[PDB]
């Protein structure tokens, strides 16, 4: 039992909880983000996660081959998932690049973000303690913006390529390449430390956050709903898609992981434990993040909703401030960023391993014919590094925000989840799926899972998509920069690169099948033996 | 085939005294995959305990079960006159399904 | 579930054939799996075969893997067991039981019918 929970401990915490959830919650007003979050959690997140693990165990193959055994017509779901993984692996590692840069900057007598007395610093800076005495800027925020990021005025100005961040990305990609090639993973005595360090660090950060003299206001802003005016399609999409992104579902990695699983240790129970604890760690770290934000609000004399960036930089603004107020701040900064690097590196290794496995399973005749697998891994790493170079430039923050919002999140995850649930519930058959689950694990899913797949998840996804289309608002970096029309088109192209996989595969298999149209569709709907 | 063997085939018993009978399995059986059935004389068997700890609807709290891995047993706190019946252990972890030898309580 | 009743038992000869039936009522027959359990005259229980809720997966005991055939009629809510090459050791009482949940076991058992091969 303890060993199983330890093996779980590798995968039920990640950057999606520590970093993504707090900034999405902050961007959507805080408390109002929680209601759709929990609604989607219990409506689809656990049922869809369980459904994908069931698919993976039932087929015992990749996320693309399983649909052949379920529904040949909708085999495009696996392709959409593999492109989602490919797009995610390009922009997810930029977080590790920023963490590596911060870790290298932490090897100093004094943390550079503690005070603003350097060459890269604006003359409008004022210390937070002395701020409550104009358009002043906190040293941490402008450090993040100018030294680590060197933020451009807009996406239309790429600027110069930051050599230091490029070397950080190169280092992280080489680490990933060597780990994948040599099969390096936490399996010996080191798994104890690898699993336990993140939660010890999160506990220390949370304790520091609560004991701040202004944590109460931050907690109140974190938990107080705003149903009067914050009910917008953006909050619904963000909360629903965060559930899918945190669990790594709709990506097809869960299917490949289930393939490895031989049988059921109450797979239902394992999925529920995974989901409950994965959501719990996010909700718990929200307290730490928002307590830090509330203390900064109390110290700087500004509103909680305006203290820090409403974007991916919230984790790189709030946490350094928290570690700045601990005894020997350099020590805790080093430990925090090492923890962040390990948490991101483990999930990066998992994702690149899954992507490589799926891509070689697509073409085993040449890719897997021999030692060319290592060359393929090197090729994938090189192309991903070159693609990530676009987000290293001075205007790379906007590209990163667009990629996060569209490429591996947003409408694409809703599309994939809706098609999976619709296929299994209606085309393949909910009764047949329950029969398969009985044969596998010994008991049927129950009314909750069956009704969720049949109605709740498709209705939620369709309603969110339609609500977004009717009440469409353009994506904005932070809360003041408006993206150009071409940037929005590029983001929608990134989303469509995954969304269009299902219709394209459908028409391709319809054309590549003999017989009349009805015979074609009948042959492609019937599951294979 | 996973053969299940129950040692005390015949047990003379008096009212009030506690009685425990054990089931032995030749292969690893999961805790949730072992169940006991009670069969009265001239009647079809009825479920008594499932998952080695959960009591069926009709069985009173008088009965209880324990065991894990390869040895299982269920005990009676204080046998009554109505407790005289045959009990069979069954494994549900893998096919073919097998039942124990069975102990017929002799009053 | 309330009632499970078997029927069709009788006297046969070695090498003969017989079809057993089990009518079900009080519950949705199509949504629960069914199994046959055999009680020898020596009072020993032996499992015969199991059919899933939809009948897509079918399991047999080693002694009857190539001799007996199990089938169900979801529309009629009735369970059938088919015997082709009944031997001298097949004489016993057959009960049809509900085994939908493998972790819960056979919730209900039928009255049962005796089969003899004298
Ligand atoms: N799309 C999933 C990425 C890693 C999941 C997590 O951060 O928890
Ligand atoms: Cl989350």
């Amino acid at each position: 039992k303890i060993d199983f929970v330890l093996s779980v401990a590798g995968g039920f915490v990640g950057l999606g909880n520590v970093w993504r959830f707090p900034y999405l919650c902050y961007k959507n007003g805080g408390g109002a983000f929680l209601i759709p979050y929990f609604i989607f959690l219990f409506g689809s997140g656990l049922p869809v996660f369980f459904l994908e693990i069931i698919i993976g165990q039932y087929t015992s193959e990749g996320g693309i081959t399983c649909w052949e055994k379920i529904c040949p017509l909708f085999s495009g779901i696996g392709y959409a998932s593999v492109v989602i993984v490919s797009l995610l692996n390009v922009y997810y590692i930029v977080i590790l690049a920023w963490a590596t840069y911060y870790l290298f900057q932490s090897f100093q007598k004094e943390l550079p973000w503690a005070h603003c007395n350097h060459s890269w610093n604006t003359p409008h800076c004022m210390e937070d303690t002395m701020r409550k005495n104009t358009n002043f800027t906190s040293p941490v925020i402008e450090f993040w913006e100018r030294n680590v990021l060197s933020l451009s005025p807009g996406i239309d100005h790429p600027g110069s390529l930051k050599w230091d961040l490029a070397l950080c990305l190169l280092l992280v990609w080489l680490v990933c390449f060597f780990c994948i090639w040599k099969g390096v993973r936490s399996t010996g005595k080191v798994v104890y430390f690898t699993a336990t360090f993140p939660f010890a660090m999160l506990l220390v950060l949370l304790v520091r956050g609560l004991t701040l003299p202004g944590a109460g206001a931050g907690i109140k802003f974190y938990l107080y709903p705003d149903i009067t005016r914050l009910e917008d399609p953006q909050v619904w999409i963000d909360a629903g898609t965060q559930i899918f992104f945190s669990y790594a579902i709709c990506l097809g990695a869960m299917t490949s992981l289930g393939s490895y699983n031989k049988y059921h240790n109450n797979v239902y129970r394992d999925c529920m434990l995974l989901g409950c604890l994965n959501s719990g760690t996010s909700f718990v770290s929200g307290f730490a993040i928002f307590s830090i934000l509330g203390f900064m609000a109390q110290e700087q004399g500004v509103d909680i909703a305006d203290v820090a960036e409403s974007g991916p930089g919230l984790a790189f603004i709030a946490y350094p401030k928290a570690v700045t107020m601990m005894p020997l701040p350099t020590f805790w900064s080093i430990l925090f960023f090492i923890m962040l690097l390990l948490l991101g590196l483990d999930s990066q290794f998992v994702e690149v391993e899954g992507q490589i496995t799926s891509l070689v399973d697509l073409y085993p005749s040449f890719l897997r014919k021999g030692y060319r697998r290592e060359i393929f891994i090197a090729f994938v790493c090189s192309i991903s590094y070159l693609l990530g170079l676009t987000m290293v430039t001075e205007g790379g923050m906007y590209v990163f925000q667009l990629f996060d919002y569209y490429a591996a999140s947003g409408v694409c995850l809703l599309w994939v989840a809706f098609f999976e649930c619709f296929v299994i519930a209606w085309i393949y058959g909910g009764n047949r799926f329950s029969e398969d689950i009985r044969d596998m694990i010994g008991f049927p899913p129950g009314p909750w899972m069956k009704y969720s797949w049949a109605v709740i998840t498709p209705v939620l996804c369709v309603g969110c998509f339609i609500f977004s289309l009717v009440k469409y608002v353009p994506l904005t970096y932070n809360k003041t920069y408006v993206y150009p029309n071409w940037a929005i088109g590029l983001g929608w192209s990134l989303a469509l690169s995954s969304m269009l996989c299902v219709p394209l595969v459908i028409v391709i298999r319809l054309c590549q099948t003999e017989g009349p149209f009805l015979v074609r569709v009948k042959y492609l709907l019937t599951p294979r033996e | 085939e996973n053969v299940l063997t129950q040692s005390p085939a015949i047990m003379s018993t008096s009212p009030g005294e506690k009685v425990t009978m054990t089931c032995r399995a030749s292969s690893s059986v999961g805790s949730s995959y072992l169940h006991w059935y009670q069969q009265k004389s001239g009647a079809s068997p009825k479920l008594w305990i499932y998952s080695t700890s959960n009591l069926a609807s009709g069985v009173p709290a008088r009965f209880s079960g324990s065991g894990s891995g390869t040895s299982y047993s269920l005990t009676i706190s204080s046998v009554e006159a109505e407790d005289a019946a045959t009990y069979y252990c069954q494994q549900f972890s893998g096919y073919p399904l097998t039942f124990g030898s069975g102990t017929k309580l002799e009053m | 579930e309330v009632q499970l009743v078997e029927s069709g038992g009788g006297l046969v000869k070695p090498g003969g054939s017989l079809k057993l039936s089990c009518a079900a009522s009080g519950f949705t027959f199509s949504s629960y799996a069914m199994s046959w359990v055999r009680q020898s005259p020596e009072k020993r229980l032996e499992w015969v075969a199991e059919i899933s809720s939809g009948g897509r997966y079918i399991y047999y005991s080693d002694t009857v893997t190539g001799r007996f055939t199990i089938s169900r009629d979801n529309a009629r809510n009735i369970l059938h067991l088919e015997m082709s090459s009944l031997r001298s050791e097949d004489t016993a009482m057959y009960y049809c039981a509900r085994g939908e949940v493998r972790q819960r076991g056979f919730d209900y058992w039928g009255q049962g019918t005796t089969l003899t091969v004298s």
